[PDB]
RNA sequence: AGCGAG
């Protein structure tokens, strides 16, 4: 997802004003992963009895 | 041209200090490839000096500079077209194309109409955007440093 | 030229047509800008801005900051799964 | 092909937070992730990393 | 999702 758009934006910039801190969204990686550790199946609710 | 330790203005990062020069031969060519470390970003940009200039690399501005932005600084009767949209559009490629005159042209008309009567947030971001890079370009081109750079410009801008 | 009345129309439908609580446009574009200005706050300082950079980086008093993120609570459907059997509505 | 990203020396930092006070207040118990990226203008020739 | 009775 970041990849894509990291490519969709590339068109809109500005040649030799991006740098890849500017290029690069992080935020659909972090939504990814939480929403993976949470409300994924395979992530379930430890079980201390 | 290239020497080590200068202080050399890249645009638009403004300040680069130079680091070294790396052989980086690539297709057999040992393309001289010169290191830039900007105090900014905390980002390496690595540059051919043979096209150096053509990407727009420039070294420390004189005092011929600095004493043309003032003047400029002081350039009255400043107009544009009446659409935002166009105006804005000027302006942005006035601080793309990197020249110090242009860019701190923009930034004067812009601080005087936001502190005229006040105007919205995307052209807060761009003021403050290039305030930032005019004082460090500034504060080296005296090497001043950034908060008297920054009071000398809060000092010059009155008139 | 039909580029931005383009622009200009989607965004509008946007505005209009996409939340089942219509908040109305202004209310929406300073709402959308929240959003932006957080997500670049956040590309710069990395933890999520708390309420005070906000309301600098948005000329408002940060009440209004807290305003504008209520408005904007999207509903949720009394018609999920609460599992991942029984549906939230019951 | 004007230009090009890469990715390269994936990094952790120290946790945020000891794993005892993460279960106490309420933070998720993780690790800031660093990347170093590095663009590449294929044509004008500049690498930013 | 895990879990109980049949
Ligand atoms: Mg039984």
């Amino acid at each position: 997802r970041m990849e894509r758009v990291v490519r969709e934006r590339m068109t809109t910039q500005d040649v030799e004003a991006i740098t890849p801190q500017t290029l690069i969204n992080i935020r659909p990686v972090v939504a990814a992963i939480k929403e993976f550790f949470g409300t994924s199946q395979l992530s379930q609710f430890m079980d201390q009895n | 041209i290239f020497k080590v330790g200068d202080t050399v203005v890249y645009p638009h990062h403004g300040a680069a200090l130079v680091e070294a020069i790396e052989t980086r031969t690539i297709k057999g060519e040992q393309k001289e490839y010169l290191v830039l470390k900007v105090a900014q970003g905390d980002l390496t940009v690595r540059v051919p000096a043979e096209n150096a200039e053509y990407v727009g690399v420039r070294d420390v501005v004189g005092q011929e500079g600095l004493d043309k932005v003032f003047q400029v600084l002081r350039a009255p009767h400043t107009e544009e077209p009446t659409n935002w949209s166009r105006r804005y559009k000027a302006n942005l490629e006035k601080l793309a194309s990197g020249d110090v005159n242009k860019v701190a042209e923009v930034v004067r008309d812009l601080w005087r109409r936001d502190q005229e009567r006040g105007l919205s947030a995307g052209e807060k971001r761009m003021l403050a955007k290039a305030r930032q890079i005019l004082v460090g370009e500034l504060a080296l081109a005296e090497s001043t440093d950034d908060a008297k750079a920054e009071t000398i410009l809060d000092e010059v801008l009155a008139a | 030229y039909a580029t931005w009345w383009i622009r200009q129309a989607i965004t509008r439908a946007m505005a209009d047509q996409a939340r089942t609580i219509r908040i109305p446009v202004h209310m929406v574009e300073v709402i959308n800008k929240l959003g932006r200005i957080q997500r670049e706050l956040l590309q710069d300082l990395g933890r999520e801005p708390t309420p005070e950079e906000l309301a600098k980086e948005m000329d408002i008093t940060p009440e209004k900051v807290l305003e504008i993120q209520q408005y904007a609570r999207e509903p949720i459907s009394l018609d999920q799964t609460i599992g991942d059997d029984s549906q939230l509505g019951d | 092909g004007s230009m090009s990203l890469s990715f390269s020396d994936p990094r952790f930092d120290d946790v945020k937070a000891p794993v005892d006070e993460c279960k106490d207040k309420d933070m998720t118990y993780a690790a800031p992730l660093f990347v170093t990226a590095e663009f590449i203008n294929n044509n004008t020739g500049e690498i930013k990393s």
